[PDB]
This record gives C-alpha cells, structure tokens and sequence, in this order.
DNA sequence: GCTCGATGTTTTATTTATT
C-alpha cells in the first residue's frame, strides 16, 4: 500500500545514500528530501504520483493554509485521519481493485517488465542500443511510478491500446519547491481552486471500470478518476522474493517480473481539464478549443537550464500555464518561479527523445530570450523555403526541413550554453550576451545553409531559396540591438 | 588600406581618349598587365601592393567595358550590381546563372558582357567591395539580387 | 600539496554522453565523469564484470576536466558538433536468439576540433597510487578511445605529473591556458556548479546517478 | 609493444564512397575546414564483409573452438561458481588440455550453466530444456565456429550472446576516414530519359560527389587478440595484423562504386608499434594544400610531421613504411618498403 | 580471375559532350585541378542506344515511367500470344499499379522493363490463374527460382550490367539487379580551361545586326575512361550463362568503350574521335588507374603522349609495389602491345 | 513460427536581404 509502506526513493536535499521512506515520513517531518533514481522521467513519474495522491488526500481550504501547511509539516495524527479511506484505495496486489490494475485480463503470454519503462523497448534500435534486462525484476515502487507514468507520460503500448487524457506523449509542468514536501504540498490545488477547476463519477478506472466501446463525456469524469485514470487493460503478475530491483539497484522484498496486458478501445469526447499541463487555445469557427502541450517535431532544452526554455516558450509564444502553476501565480505573484518539468518526443509507439529537468538569475532569462528569438529566426526562414518548396510541386524532405533544423540547432546552441553559464556576473553579462548573439547569427548562417544545401542545383527553386535567405536576415537584423 | 573606388571611378572617367582607348581593347583582365596606361590609372591606388592589384585587374575591367556603361547613382545600402542588372530588364536569367557559375577569367569576361548590355545604374563603390572580394557568397548573392527582382 | 596526474584527451572527433535510451547518442561539451572512469578502465585491464576493482577505481579517483581551444596559425578554432547517420544491418531483434532486422537507424553526435587536459588525483581513502596510473596512461592495457572506439588519439594520453594546492593551479601549470574548468573539488573564489547524470551505478550495469562539477571560469 | 599503429593514405577519383540520410557525403570539421569523411563502421564493414577476409580471417586455422579440449580450463574457472556435474553436463550438451581460455566462452557457458542449474532445481530437462535453450544453442554454436572473426572484429550485429563477458569488442580499432585537404563537394545534375516520353525526361535529380586524398587510421590490440582467441602467440596475432594492414590498405567501400567506380589502392602504408596507439591525423589538422595534386603534399606532410612530433609523443619502436612516391622520406628511423608484402612479412617477423 | 579492367584513353578535339542544367560542361575537381568531366549514365546510354550494341548485343532495355503507354505498346507486341487481359493484369502485378484504360497511369519511378522477360511472366499469369493459384502463391513461387527471369534478361543485357531497381510491384522482389560490370565518369588527365565561343544567329529579315547573341561553353581533352565489369555477377544476371558469353559481352564492352562517344553537339563540333590507347587488364579485385592522374598531366607534345606515359609509369609503380600479375593486354596505337585492337579482342574472348 | 490485417495516435508555425 502507497500510503502506508515504505517506497519513496530518496536522499537528503544535499546529502548521500539513498534511502526508501513512507508517505508519513514525508508528510510530517522537516527533513529536507530529494527523489533519487536512475532516471530523470521516473523521477517526474514519482513526483507527479505523490502530487496527486495529495491532491485527493490533502486540499488545504484557503492560501492561508496552503502557505502555513508548506512551512509547518502536518502531525501524525493528522496524516493517519486524511488517509484512511484512500488508504483502501491505494493496493498494488489486492483481490478486486489493485492500484491501476485490471483483474481478469485475458493474455496469452505474459509480458516483460521492459514494456514499462519507456524507451529501453519500442523500437528496433531499442534492442540493439539499449542494455539488456534492465526490467527482470522491478520492486514495488518502481512498478507504480512505471505504471503511473505509462497511464500519463508515455504512448500507448500498440495497437488496441489506448492513451492517458491529456493524449499520447504530454509536457508535464511542475511548481519546483526547495525540497519534496514543499513540492508536492506546493502543487496540490486549494479546494476552491479545486471546485472552479472541475465544475461525475469519481471513482478509480481500476473500481469503477470502463465499458468497452462506450462514449464517455469529459466532463463526466471525477477528478480522482482521471488524475488516476488508467486506459490499458493491465494487471501485475505475482511476484518474486528477495533481490536487487534491476531498476533502481535497490534491494526489496517483492519484485514483479510481468504483467498481462490486453487491448481495449473506449472514446472519452471533450477535453479533461488536467492540472498537470500547458495547453495551446485555438480558436476555431466561434468556438474555443485547447489541446495539451507536447513534444511534437522537436523538444526544446538547454543543458542547465531547460525548465527555462520550457517556461518562456510558455509565456511568450497563445500557450497557457499549467493549473497548478497559474494557481501558484495567484497565491505568490511576487515571487520566483522555476518548474520541473518533462516529456517525450515520440514516433508512434516509439520513443524519439526525452526532456526532463528535475532539480531542487534575470541574465539567465535574457539568455533563453536570444536563443528562442534566433530559433525562431531560422524556424521562419525554413518555413518560408518549405512552403515555396511545397508550392513548387517538388517532394521529398524539402517540406521538412525547418523541424531538423529546429533540432540541430538545439543541439549546437547546447555545445554554446556551459561557457556562456560560467562567465556570467553583473559586469560582464552584456558582453557574454553580445558574443552569444554573435554565434547565434552564425549558426542560423550555418544551419540555414546546411538545410537548403541538397537542393543546389534546383534552378526552378532560386526563386524559393532567394526569399527564404532574405526572411533569414531579415529576423537576423531585427535581433541585433 | 581600401581602394578608393569613386576615385578610381572619376579617374577612369576623365582619362584621355587614347589612353581609356587602350585600356578598352583588352579582352581579358590580365592582358591589362601589357597596357602602361593601366598602371599609370592604377598606381595611386595601391597598384603596387599585390592584394590591390588583383582587385584592380577586376575593377579595371568592369570598368573597361566602358566609360558611359556604368553609372554610378549614390545611396538614398545602394544599388547593388544584381539589382542593376535586373533593373535594366534586358539581361536572361540563365545568362545570370551561367555567370555566377563560371571559374576565374570566363566570369569577368561573361560579366563585363553583362554590363556591356544591361548598361547598369548601381552603387559603384559597393560594386566595387563586391569584385574584391567576389567570393562563391558574392556570386550567389549577385543571383539572389537578381531573383529577387525580378 | 597533493600529487596530480596530467592527461591530454585530442583527436579529430570525440563523443561524451548524456542520458538516452534511443537511437540518438548525444555527447557534451566536455568529458563526462564515467567516461573518464571507462578510459582509465581501459588503460587498466579492468573487463566489464569485474565490479570490484571498477569500484575500487571508482572510489579512488577524482577529476578535472580543462577544455582547450584549438589555436592554428594565431587563430582560434570553435569546437563544432557532428552529427553521424549510422545504420545497422542485421542488428538483433530481440536480446537472444538470431533474429534480426533488415535495417536499423541511429544517429550520433561528436565534437569536432576538441581537446581537453584533465587533472586526476587521489581521494583520501584511495586504494591504488598515482604511478600505477601513470603506468597505465603509458602503457594500456586495453585500446583507449576519446569516449567511442572510432575515435582514436592523436596526442599521448599522458601529459606530465606535478604537486600543487588546487586542480586549477595544477592545470596552470600546462598549456593552453585559459580553458573553463570542471572539477570535482571546489576551489575558492569559485562557486559555480554543473548539474550532470554520469556517476556510473556499477552496482547496477550501465546505470547513473546524479552528481555536479565545480564552474570554474578561466580568464 | 602491445599496439600495431596502421597508417594509410589513399586517394580517390570522383566518388561518393558514404553518405547519409539526405544522401550527401559524410564530413567532418577538421582544424576549422570541411573534409570528406569515410566513417569507421563503413569502412570495416567493407573490410569484414570482403573476400579476402573470408578468406583469410573467415577460414582461418583457429577459427574453430573446441569445447572438449576447454574441459579443464572451464573446470577450475567455473568451478567456484558452479560444480563439476552442471559444467560436464552443459559442456557435453552444448558440443552434442587447453592452457586458457577465451573470456566470452566463459561467460555464455556459465550462463547456460546457470540456466541447467535452475532447470534441475525446478525439476526438469529432456525436449523441454532443448527446446527452452534451442535458439541459443545455435547462436552459441554458430559463434564457436568463428573465433578468430569475433576475436579481431568483435561479435556480430545479431551474435545471441548474453552475458557482460559477451560484449566482445574487436581487437581493431578503426577511426573515420578524412580527407588530408578542405573539399568543396561537386554536383551531378543528372537526367532520366523515358523511352515513352517526347518532351523532356522523365526524372531529374544532383547527386553530390568529390575526389579525395585520405587517411585511414587502425590499431590492433595484440594482447587483446591472443586473449580472445584463447591464448594464442604473438606471432599468430601478428599474421592476423599483417591481414588488417593488407585489408586497409585495399578495401575500398562499396557505395555508389557501381556508377563512379572508385577502385583505387593505397599510395602509402605505414605500420609502427607503440605502448600508446596514436593518429597522425594532426598532421593535417593544418589543411594540406594542394602542389601538383593533393596525394604528394599529403604523404610530404605525413612525413614532416612523423618527423616533427614521433619523438616526444613516444612513438620510438618498430617503423616500417612501404610507399609509391617519391617524396623525400621520413627520418631514417623508419624503415623503407617497396612493396607491400615486404611490409607484411616485416610485420610478421615482430618488426 | 573474376574481374575484366578496362582502361581507355581517348583524345577529344574541341566538343561538348556533356552539359549540365545551365548547359555548361560538365567538371570534376581532381588533384585539385579542375577536369572536364563525361557523366557515366551518359557513356552507358550512349554505349546501349549504339548501332554496334544492337548488332553484338540485341535490344536496350526500355525504360519508363509512363505506364499507359506502356500497356499499349506491350499489347501491340504481345498481342498474337497472349490475350490483353492477360498483358494487362500482368503489367499490374510487375508495377504494383492498377492497369485500367486511363489515359495516364504513371509507375513509381523510371524503370527499365525488357519486353521478352514480361511475355515469360505473363505466360506464368496465364499458368498461375489456369490453375486457380492467387497472386500471393505465385508470388511465392516465382521467388523460388529467379535464375529463369534473368536468362529473361539475356533478352535485356544492358539491365544485366547497369542493373534494376524498383519499390513497387512484384518487380520488388523479383525484379532486383545488381549490375555486372561497373563504370567511373570521365574525367581529362589535365586541367582544363573551358572556351567559350560568342556566336550569332543572323535573320534574313534583318539587315540590321543580328537576330541572337550568345556564348556556349566548349573544351578539348584527354579523357580517361575505366570500367571493370563484374564477370561471375555478369553469369549470374544472364540465369547462368557460361563464361565464354560473359567474356564475349565484355569484348563488346570493350570496343564501345573504346569507339562509343555521346553525341552531344556532335553535329556543330563532331569529336568523332576513337581512343588513342586501349588497355585491358584480368584482376582478382578491381583496378582504377585515375591516380596516375592525380597529379595533372602536364603539356608536351600535346597531353595524350604524357598521359600515356603517365598511365604506364604508375601501372608499373602499382603492379610492383601491390605485386599484381594477372593478366594483362595493352592494346597500344602510339602487358601488350597490340597492333590492332581486334587482337586485344580476341586476347579477351580467350580468357586472357 | 509465422504472415495477415485492422488498429492505438494525430501537424502548424512564411512570404524581400546585402558579409
Ligand atoms: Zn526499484
């Protein structure tokens, strides 16, 4: 049981070896703790779980007490009373509602825990570059936060297989605290932010199932039911005794070797409003529509410094915060804030990329201005050669050109970002800004090139290439103050 | 340290007839390495300092097409050369392609017969930096001009 | 004063990784704390099973890491990246048996026109000592390589031996100078840090745990 | 020394011998300039896949691992782990006075062991294990019958092997090839002519293409090699060696050879034994340029730097240099070839 | 030995046989030296639509992309051996394309088809659905035994050299060809300045001046073919033809690329030149010669005598530091010397 | 031991310069 025993991986805000603590531990106590696995998007996983099992356990009634819960920690007491009933809800291996879980599946073969963990299978490459057996045996911690991150971060398994609310492959974004208590107590909405937000059946997929077939209105989910929804058939195996989870390296009493899947369609019509992600707002005919942020042909990340990129690309290009954020917003305007956020970029069932930054000052924001603003330089004048391209009744890459070029330049800019961190200060900031515009300008130069070199020799194209060249610099020459 | 291209330009525009008559027969710019007038029109402008000399050869050449072929017209960056040649309407753009795609000689050649027909009104300076240069960008930069036009 | 080993790590293009589990393998703009840890795993005749002694290095050693711009005829060379379009014929389709597919894609990034000097010393409870390292940067046991086996060396991996306060001083003591150094060990008027994912959990095959370098700029 | 350094310059007519997803030629930035690129893994892929490795490596003598002479050796080695009954029993099952024995062998056959064991514990064999164990069984086998091939090439894209001990590199290294020169890349704007088709062509496309002067570079680990092939001499490591040099200084990768045919052998080959494998591949760092071609002011360059740097960087030992120019040569410390084979018989006599 | 070299140097007075999308000449940086360059696909067209090739050889392939046009053609060939329903499903099943009566059905891409290997697979359609057997069985069939196809492309032999693709249809696994000889650009052992010549189209209507001015590139050179052909490939593409017959197409190869020249402003500038120098060579593995024109060949007495010399220097540097012996004919005009290049043929029909 | 086929999901960003 979650709730009760011992699972969170942890160590010391700023201290060693990792050890494994209970939910009590965590709630009432002023020990500064940090998620520790080997796995930043495990660790996204981990915290989002704790995130929502307070936000069903533990909505504070005012900011007041949102403000005076994160600087004083609960009693015991308190704890054991705002748990009781979800501690029924919260069972890994139980006899009819076991945590995300199906019983009754019906499978032929039994399927390897590799299936849960997101990129060490999915692909071919996966069985050629990955390390084998990563998921022989997996405690049981790490097969919640698989599970959990399955049911909302990653694609579906294949085909018959369906994805979380918020679509296949989501951008997760967190209020990042000093240590994990403050996080998680940090992103739990106040209950009246709760009420305004989801205005039902709330109960779990996995004791409230869902009907094969059925359409369901979005707006007829509880919000218990869908921060813990589950869409796959899945249930656990039994499991095995003692070892080290071929995870986390950790040793544990019981590990899980594999689970039964089984296909199962349903149409959930709408869209759930999800506080856990950024969503873009279109408008369509008259109408409103939203759609929740991901990685789509690049994802945008900086060593150091991605949670920075995330959040500007955010506020400036018409992308919406995150409920949790806004919330934050409204209760701390005045105040700093820094996400942990992640996701994956995916080719259908495959996983392409991962961009996770969990960790736990206005020269740094200027910085990731510049970058997006070249990036979006370059991004117009490709867009511009793809479209003559299109125009020109020529196929082939042509038309795509401006999404790798988008990722290249991510890239190169991340061989330009360490220097840039470590020279700068008060004084010096505006000249190591000037440089990194300079190389910016360069690399756009350079990428721009580099994208439009195999079609040289294209006479009919000239025209194409001509203006697209021009919108380039036209956008260089608009960054230069 | 830079060649004084309107300078050179007023230079070859009031030279005598004999001597501009001299400089015009050649037809090829390293044959203006024959001609004493060259280099008694190139000597106060670098002439004997190698780097110049190539970049004079060019613009010697171009200029060579004619006294009254290019017109210098000041900035309201300037008129650049493949603006010109567009401007004038009469020059193909295949025959632009063919000369942005020739190698040493054959491209001044090709292109002071491009002058000779577009009779071009540009910025001669910037024309100027252009032939010092004229690197594979300056030639693609030329067609692009050009295009863009057009 | 302490004892530093100094190495030099050039050559055309190099590879030091940052977490994946695809078919891309990206690379950093600096030699990563594990893959130090494999060059002088090589350099020794450490095998891949032999978790003691890999601890025992791993215990035993600390890094810092210097990089070098590449200067030619009194003009500075940027590091450049690379990125290789590499497929796989025949590659295995399943982790036993001799099922294969037709072909397979990866792409992988270098560093091109690299070169870093890295300072290595002792922990205070180390096992071995610097001379049996310096013995093995001169005589290696296994084919060392600048993170990826195609990536041969084109300067001797050693490149001298000295005493000295802090890395940095150690690493003044060799040209180029200049370089942004990332070490393990704090140094006074310097407090940057640079938050990375290469300890290698040993205890768990090709795992890592998070750690973080010591920013420190150069002049 | 333990490292044969394998140094090889080779130029090639008009080509496109490795490109990429765009089909443009592989490159790399090399001291600030653009040079062709060969990569490593179509470069030894063109070696490992050609006739004369077949030949050569493929058939060689010690190719064949005997299970039943590694009795003893698996004994003792295995024999902490495991007993005598599991070891004889796998051993015996898996084949249907060795000094030592290959690290890979050791490894597949105690994980085989491990699987017997755990078959017995459970209470089990007959069809049921050889039909659990079928496809690994072939693999293991198919492998032991190729052990000079995993020994210097490492093991195979889809090998079956399973444990971290099966992670078998190869004994050679081979690193990019690069061109010694900056290369501008040419375009071939081609046509597709229909039979059916009055006006015009039916197709119309560029194809990029560029001459080269490049340079490979190999090294072997021997102790390395004679480990993996169970102990061998140094002697048979170094016939193996004399092979790769034969085989970099001729194998020339099969892409887009059939239109542009770039079929050209070596114009100079160098092997020198080191305790620290080295690239000259910074003797060129300064781009070359071209004098009356790019191959005479390469192998010049080569030369110069050899004789600049080899000193210092410890490169003192065996160094012998078969060539077919005539460039002033190295210092003298390097012993001239004039033809290939004399060059490969010097490596075979241990230099 | 498995593999024929040829080697072929040839002298072109002044010409244009090879232009690319701005009608230039077509080059290659070599040495870093600028050469004139003949693309391969042109040397290779122009050797398969030649008299010679189709009085030594047979019928080139033909190859296309229009696939309408193509049903109807094969129905008028076809048409008095098979009934059109037939040709037509068999057309679809090669292609992959739907072969109705629409004015334009356009194939994947431009592909060679040999009309005598489409009789024999519609012959096996017209067996195939006699027999009620599906398309996939046949499919599956026809896969077991490929060598028959290609005695079918002993009826297309220029497919057997060049070879074949195609991503679509049946063709896809049955249709796939690696070429049995193999062939480089030519490209001039010296580097070459291109001419240009300034010409004028004067109008009968016009007294004043002319009626069009312009320029078009031009150049002389010393070209230097190569071609080995693949030999057990060449047996292999043909259903298993003997050594002799590979060896006589070869000798073909030969002549043409020693007499074949593109005719590409032939009729304003007529290079109707035949190689100066013929050179064929038996090898275990393939041979390029190109290098001895690495460094440019410079002038004296012309450029085809020390290209020559050049070519002969650097074939001895080569056979005595690689050791090479194979057999080797020369054939030179100005290792063997050939009187004529008939006894070099014939050296070649006789293995050497 | 497979090949077969229907199937889980979801995309769009522009449009004239000058080393
Ligand atoms: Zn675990």
């Amino acid at each position: 049981n979650l709730l009760i025993d011992n699972w969170i991986p942890v160590r010391p805000r700023n201290g060693g070896k990792v050890q494994i603590i209970n939910l009590q531990s965590l709630y009432c106590s002023r020990d500064q703790w940090r998620l520790s696995l080997p796995r930043d998007d495990m660790e996204l996983a981990a915290l989002a779980l704790l995130v929502c099992i307070g936000q069903i356990i533990a909505p504070a009634k005012d900011d007041v007490e949102f403000r005076h819960r994160i600087m004083n920690p609960l009693t015991e007491d308190e704890f054991q009373q705002l748990i009781a009933p979800w501690i029924d809800m919260f069972y890994l291996n139980h006899a009819e509602h076991p945590f995300m879980q199906t019983k009754g599946v019906k499978a032929n073969d039994v399927t390897p825990m590799e299936k849960l963990l997101a990129g060490v299978s999915g692909a071919t490459n996966c069985a050629f570059v990955n390390q084998p057996g990563q998921g022989e045996a997996l405690c049981g911690g790490c097969t919640a936060i698989a599970l959990f991150n399955q049911a909302n971060q990653a694609p579906g398994f294949g085909g018959g297989f369906k994805s979380g609310l918020r679509g296949g492959t989501p951008v997760t974004t967190f209020v990042r605290g000093i240590d994990l208590r403050s996080t998680v107590l940090l992103n739990v909405l106040t209950l009246p932010r709760l009420q305004k937000q989801f205005p039902t059946e709330n109960q779990p997929t996995w004791i409230k199932p869902i009907k094969s077939n059925e359409s369901i209105p979005a707006s007829s989910i509880g919000f218990v039911r869908g921060l813990f929804w589950q869409p796959a058939h899945i249930e656990l195996c039994d499991p095995i005794g003692i070892g080290k989870c071929s995870c986390c390296g950790q040793e544990s009493n019981l590990r899980y070797t594999g689970f039964l899947k089984e296909k199962f369609t349903f149409t959930v019509n709408g869209l759930w409003p999800h506080p856990h992600s950024p969503c873009l707002v279109t408008v369509k005919k008259g109408e409103v529509e939203e759609k929740f942020l991901a990685f789509t042909t690049s994802a945008p990340s900086w060593t150091q410094i991605s949670r920075v990129v995330v959040d500007k690309i955010i506020q400036n290009e018409g992308n919406r915060v995150a409920a949790v954020v806004n919330q934050f917003r409204n209760i701390a305007p005045q105040s700093p804030l820094e996400l942990i956020m992640g996701g994956y970029r995916n080719n259908q069932a495959s996983i392409l990329e991962r961009r996770h930054d969990v960790l736990m000052g206005n020269v740094i924001n200027e910085i990731v201005t510049v970058g997006l603003g070249y990036k979006t330089a370059l991004r117009k004048a490709l867009y511009t050669f793809a479209e003559g391209f299109k125009n020109k009744d020529f196929k082939g890459a042509g038309v795509s050109v401006h999404e790798t070029a988008e990722r290249h330049f991510y890239r190169q800019s991340e061989l330009l970002i360490p220097d840039v961190l470590a020279n700068v200060n008060f004084s010096q900031a505006d000249e190591v800004i000037a440089d990194l515009r300079d190389k910016l300008h360069q690399l756009c130069e350079m990428l721009f090139n580099q994208s439009v070199a195999p079609y040289a020799h294209h006479p009919k194209l000239i025209s194409t290439l001509a203006l697209a060249r021009a919108t380039l610099y036209k956008h260089l020459r608009e960054l230069k103050p | 340290d830079e060649i004084d291209a309107m300078a050179l330009y007023r230079a070859w525009q009031q030279l005598d007839n004999g001597s501009c008559a001299q400089i015009r027969r050649v037809s090829e710019p390293d044959e203006l390495r024959d001609i004493p007038a060259f280099y008694r029109l190139v000597q106060p402008f670098g002439w004997e300092n190698p780097r110049h000399q190539q970049a004079l050869l060019r613009m010697v050449f171009c200029l060579s097409a004619g006294k009254n072929v290019i017109r210098h017209q000041d900035k309201k960056t300037g008129i650049s050369l493949g603006r010109a040649l567009a401007n004038s309407g009469r020059i193909n753009e295949r025959r632009i392609f063919q000369l942005i795609r020739a190698d040493r000689t054959a491209d001044m050649v090709q292109l002071r017969r491009l002058l000779t027909h577009a009779e071009p009104v540009l910025d001669w300076p910037l024309m100027a930096r252009m032939l010092t240069w004229w690197g594979k960008r300056e030639r693609q930069q030329l067609l692009e001009d050009f295009v863009l036009t057009t | 004063m302490r004892s530093y080993l100094i190495l030099r790590l050039a050559g055309p293009m190099q590879a030091w990784g940052q977490p994946t589990f695809e078919g891309t393998r990206p690379t950093g703009r600096f030699p990563t704390r594990s893959g130090l840890l494999g060059l002088l795993g090589a350099c020794l005749g450490i095998q891949r099973d032999d978790t003691s002694s890999l601890q025992a290095l791993s215990e035993s050693v600390q890094f810092a890491v210097r990089c070098d711009e590449l200067i030619l005829d009194d003009r500075r060379v940027s590091v450049t990246g690379l990125r290789d379009y590499h497929t796989v014929l025949g590659a295995r389709e399943d982790y036993r048996g001799l099922k294969s597919h037709e072909t397979i894609q990866t792409w992988r990034e270098y560093l091109c026109d690299a070169s870093f000097t890295v300072a290595l010393w002792l922990t205070p409870h180390a096992t071995m000592v610097i001379s049996e390292l310096e013995k093995a940067v001169l005589k290696p046991r296994y084919t060392p390589y600048l993170g990826r086996r195609s990536c041969p060396l084109t300067h001797p991996l050693f490149l001298g031996t000295c005493q000295a306060s802090d890395p940095q001083k150690a690493l003044l003591n060799y040209e180029p100078v200049g370089g942004d150094i990332y070490s393990e060990e704090s140094v006074t008027g310097h407090h940057l840090k640079f938050t990375a994912r290469d300890e290698p959990m040993i205890t768990l095959p090709r795992q890592f745990a998070s750690r973080e370098w010591y920013v420190i700029k150069g002049g | 020394s333990n490292f044969i350094n394998i140094h090889v310059l080779i130029s090639h007519s008009p080509s496109c011998l490795n490109r990429d997803d765009m089909n443009m030629q592989k490159d790399a930035i090399f001291g600030g300039k653009r040079r062709v690129r060969i990569s490593s893994q179509s470069l030894k892929r063109a070696m490992r896949k050609s006739g004369y490795y077949a030949q050569n490596i493929g058939e060689s003598s010690l190719r064949t691992i005997h299970l039943a002479q590694l009795r003893d050796v698996l004994r003792q080695k295995l024999g902490e782990r495991f007993d005598q009954k599991i070891i004889d029993k796998t051993l015996a099952l898996l084949s249907g006075s060795a000094d030592a024995v290959t690290p890979w062998v050791v490894g597949e056959i105690a994980w085989f062991c491990e699987q017997v064991a755990k078959a017995e514990a459970d209470n089990l064999d007959d069809k049921k294990l050889l039909k659990v164990l079928k496809e690994d069984i072939a693999a293991i086998r198919v492998n032991l019958q190729q052990g000079v091939d995993i020994a210097l090439s490492g093991r195979m894209a889809t090998s079956g092997m399973m444990t971290e001990l099966g992670k078998v590199d190869g004994a050679m290294s081979i690193a990019h090839a690069i061109t010694t020169h900056q290369v501008d890349s040419d375009i071939d704007w081609f046509t597709a002519v229909d039979d059916l088709q009055e006006q015009g062509s039916a197709h119309l496309g560029t194809q990029e293409f560029s001459s080269g002067v490049f340079y490979r570079y190999a090294n072997i680990n021997l102790a390395q090699l004679q480990e993996n092939l169970g102990g061998a001499s140094r002697e048979q490591a170094l016939e193996i060696a004399t092979h790769v040099v034969h085989m970099l200084a001729t194998e020339v990768p099969g892409a887009k050879q059939r239109t542009y045919a770039a079929f050209n052998p070596a114009d100079m080959v160098m092997v020198n034994f080191s305790d620290m494998p080295l690239s000259m591949a910074n003797a060129f760092e300064k781009a070359v340029k071209a004098k009356d071609g790019f191959l005479q002011p390469s192998i010049q360059a080569f030369n110069q730097y050899w004789d600049r740097v080899a000193n210092g960087y410890g490169l003192n030992g065996a160094a012998a240099q078969f060539s077919l120019s005539d460039v002033d040569p190295i210092t003298a410390q390097v012993k001239q070839m004039p033809t290939l084979e004399q060059l490969k018989s010097w490596v075979r006599n241990n230099g």
